[PDB]
């Protein structure tokens, strides 16, 4: 219902959101306050990469819980 | 068969058209080490996907082999690779596309091969989670200028109460970097050895490393228990004809490397990398994965 | 995005640089690994001389091309 996600840099950031969401809907709303495409985005929880596909209720994330932020890093 | 074999210019894995991400990371855990072999020889099963077979063959006889006897891959069989792995994922980009080795391997590993997750982690006792690697996330500021992979890893699995279900064979680690502009050191001293005794419910080895500085992806390998016992592996190091042209592959050897990872963290932290002799400034200013194996080359 | 410089003598020199990077940041890149004032530098794509205000992106310089460096 409104849950936090960090940054390494430290970064605090607060989204609302729902158990239904998925990861998908979620790295859209982390895009628009911080101008990241998901494609980059890496979502962490409980020390586990999250899936496009599947939501927050399914991941067991409650409201208040803390995810963490990370990029890719392309090369070649 | 030998190493005099593997190093020069033209050896490893000749890069291609946004490869590296590819080339450097099948060079880290194929070239000298053994603990993933089992994926290659694991025989079909009905449960596996149509492609397996063929991408086992390739990796094995067209890849790890050729890498391992005549010490160089033609890029001709990377392309390859890449095209089966967006037969999984049309619309990934992975013959085209730049790309992370965490999305390489993920596709590679879960979706053909399907291996069993190379790590087990349970955080606040609760249910199990797999993955096959571990990225390191923590809060700096009351910390050192240089950590090391011990550290960090530990200070990881605290700060999300986390610990290994299991001893892992095989353990992948990420540094933490916030994309291309953001290190959060700006030198890691990797610890050469790794004991976890402390994070499961004893002891694992450094067997390469994964470097990036921004956008190029480069390799180090130690293949051997002695200090010197160091590579270092770039795809594209050199090339020949123009725009129309082809790169070349070069593998050197880096003892300095081992040297410097006897020194101390506070004794590289007053040191400039200006002064880094040799390759060792791309290891210590670079890394992007630690990749550890419970031991073979150690001693005692 | 990686890409080789050659003198005339034969040698290549890589670089890891961004699109955005400009002809100067460029030089001061290969100055450091070659001792060369920027001043002296010419650099050259598709037989085109490049100005150090532009960037290599407008210059259509992909990942893995080959500029040659000279002297001025």
């Amino acid at each position: 219902m409104q849950i936090f996600v960090k940054t390494l840099t430290g970064k605090t950031i607060t989204l609302e959101v729902e158990p239904s969401d998925t990861i998908e809907n979620v790295k859209a709303k982390i895009q628009d306050k911080e101008g990241i495409p998901p494609d980059q985005q890496r979502l962490i929880f409980a020390g586990k990469q999250l899936e496009d596909g599947r939501t927050l209720s399914d991941y067991n994330i409650q409201r208040e819980s803390t995810l963490h932020l990370v990029l890719r890093l392309r090369g070649g | 068969m030998g190493l005099e074999v593997m190093v020069g210019k033209k050896k490893g894995i000749q890069g291609h058209y946004n490869s590296a991400y590819l080339d450097s990371t099948l060079f880290c855990l194929f070239s000298f080490s053994s603990v993933l072999d089992t994926v290659l020889l694991r025989p079909r099963s009905k449960t596996d996907v149509e492609y397996y077979k063929e991408t086992q063959e390739l990796l094995r006889t067209e890849i790890v082999n050729p890498l391992r006897i005549h010490g160089y891959v033609c890029a001709t069989k990377i392309m390859k690779l890449r095209r089966i792995l967006e037969k999984v994922e049309a619309a990934s980009g992975f013959t085209s596309e730049e790309k992370d080795p965490e999305e390489f391997l993920n596709i590679l590993f879960h979706h053909i091969l399907r291996v069993d997750p190379l790590l087990r982690l349970r955080s606040a006792g609760q249910k199990v989670q797999d993955c096959y690697f571990y990225q390191i996330f923590m809060d700096k500021k009351d910390k050192v200028m240089v950590p090391t992979s011990q550290q960090l890893l530990e200070w990881s699995f605290i700060n999300s109460d986390l610990k290994f279900a299991e001893a892992p064979s095989c353990l992948i680690i990420q540094m933490p970097r916030f994309g291309k502009d953001f290190k959060m050191f700006n030198k890691i001293f990797p610890s050469l050895e790794l004991d976890i005794t402390d994070l499961l419910d004893q002891q694992m080895e450094l067997f390469a490393v994964l470097c990036i500085e921004t956008s190029h992806y480069v390799a180090f390998v130690k293949y051997g228990s002695a200090d010197s016992a160091w590579l270092f592996f770039d795809s594209m190091a050199d090339r020949d004809g123009g725009q129309n042209g082809f790169n070349i592959p070069q593998v050197s050897r880096c003892p300095e490397v081992g040297e410097y990872l006897k020194m101390t963290p506070e004794e590289l932290h007053a040191l400039d990398p200006k002064n880094i002799q040799g390759y060792a400034r791309r290891l210590l200013c670079d890394a992007y994965m630690c990749m550890y194996q419970s031991p073979t080359m150690s001693l005692y």
